[PDB]
């Protein structure tokens, strides 16, 4: 019900700044108007309330403000731990409380990394229960974002195919998993089979054949 | 001072029904309303509605109306929220959060204006037609090793090797969700190698030596 980017970006000691559209029941007429914090696993965090005002332990770096429908919240001096999901809510006329979609906000720390690939064919064991699995393994890449595609031989499948969303790895580097299902004749009617990961633009690639 | 505990995770087939907790301490129980807040996995943040525990009175958000009961206990100063009628689309973190006072005197703080500064640590809740399955172990080999963790239900699945004497070099991967309703990892590591695969909800523990 109120309206936020996706993401906003910075780079440490810049600045950002994060908007958030309502109406006028909400954002335009009242200065009952929130911003939370929300590190992965964790419960929010309230950062703002009452447009401007921030609670004990907060530092001056995140101001907030609005300017008719439309509040915004500008943290300033970024370091890396800013770097979380932050929604704004407002109180609503009619005795509501309504939240923003949230941003996540990315701090520019880690350089960008490519993704290492790893492809496993399946098992001999499964093929004995008339099953073939490939699995893609893909690790190590910053920013957190890869698409993958499959090939027999030259050709695209996209049939079966069953992917992880990414999840960032304990190095704050980011992994993820691909699993294209086949039949044991598929797999071996085929020269070969590739898992194709590209990342920002550059594509790693990496084969299995019987 | 304050700390809000909710209840432990929740796996439930669709049309059931959900009862969760929120229990209460650091202060006064009945001078604070009670909010209730869904978020479902990777999406935002939304309002469910609240109770007065002073009155017990209520309000739930439109989009719950009819499903949701938010109740009050005075006597173990606790909060539960019912859903009823659950679907998948209900899979979901639930928050419990206790409304933020910047008033002088903090009475009657209902939460519609100054937010909420305290909450809970979450419930997760999963809402599935599956049902429960162990895994089957099969070897990951080149032609870097490891083991497939093929099609259990539910979350979670712990693996480890060597009975934990290799910590070096291990990674082990967010499990995938097919569209079967079942749960496939791959865990890897960069003189033998033993999976130690455990699924307590369903009671297997598998161990598998890899080439």
């Amino acid at each position: 019900a109120l309206t936020q980017p996706p993401s906003a970006s910075g780079s440490p000691g810049q600045s950002v700044t994060i908007s958030c559209t309502g109406s006028s029941n909400d954002v335009g007429d009242y200065n009952f108007v929130s911003w939370y914090q929300q590190h992965p696993g964790k419960p929010p965090k309230l950062m703002i309330y009452e447009v401007t005002k921030r609670p004990s332990g907060v530092p001056d770096r995140f101001f907030g403000s609005k300017s008719g429908n439309t509040a915004s919240l500008t943290v300033s001096g970024l370091q890396a731990d800013d770097e979380a999901d932050y929604y704004c809510s407002s109180y609503a006329g009619g005795n509501s409380v309504v939240f923003g979609g949230g941003t996540k906000l990315t701090v520019l720390g880690q350089p960008k990394a490519a993704p290492s690939v790893t492809l496993f064919p399946p098992s001999s064991e499964e093929l004995q229960a008339n099953k073939a699995t490939l699995v893609c393994l893909i690790s190590d890449f910053y920013p957190g974002a890869v698409t993958v595609a499959w090939k027999a031989d030259s050709s695209p499948v996209k049939a079966g195919v069953e992917t992880t969303t990414p999840s960032k790895q304990s190095n704050n580097k980011y992994a993820a998993s691909s699993y294209l299902s086949l039949t044991p004749e598929q797999w071996k009617s085929h020269r070969s089979y590739s898992c194709q990961v590209t990342h920002e633009g550059s594509t790693v690639e990496k084969t299995v054949a019987p | 001072e304050v700390q809000l505990v909710q209840s432990g995770a929740e796996v439930k087939k669709p049309g059931a029904t959900m009862k969760i907790s929120c229990k209460v301490s650091g202060y006064p129980f009945t001078d604070y309303y009670m909010h209730w807040v869904q978020q479902a996995p990777g999406k935002g943040l939304e309002w469910m509605g609240l109770i007065d525990p002073e009155d017990g009175e209520t309000n739930y958000a439109e989009k719950f109306q009819g499903r949701v009961t938010i109740t009050a206990d005075t006597s173990t100063d606790t909060v539960y929220m019912e859903l009823s009628s659950l679907r998948s689309e209900d899979t979901a973190v639930y928050f419990c959060a206790k409304p933020h006072c910047s008033s002088r005197t903090c009475q009657r703080v209902s939460g519609y204006y100054f937010g909420m500064d305290v909450w809970g640590q979450g419930t997760l809740v999963t809402v599935s037609s599956a049902s429960t399955k162990g895994p089957s172990v099969f070897p990951l080999a080149p032609s870097a090793l490891g083991c497939l963790v093929k099609d259990y239900f539910p979350e979670p699945v712990t693996v480890s090797w060597n009975s934990g004497a290799l910590t070096s070099g291990v990674h082990t991967f967010p499990a995938v969700l097919q569209s079967s309703g079942l749960y496939s990892l791959s865990s890897v590591v960069t003189q033998t190698y033993i999976c130690n695969v455990n699924h307590k909800p369903s009671n297997t523990k598998v161990d598998k030596k890899v080439e």
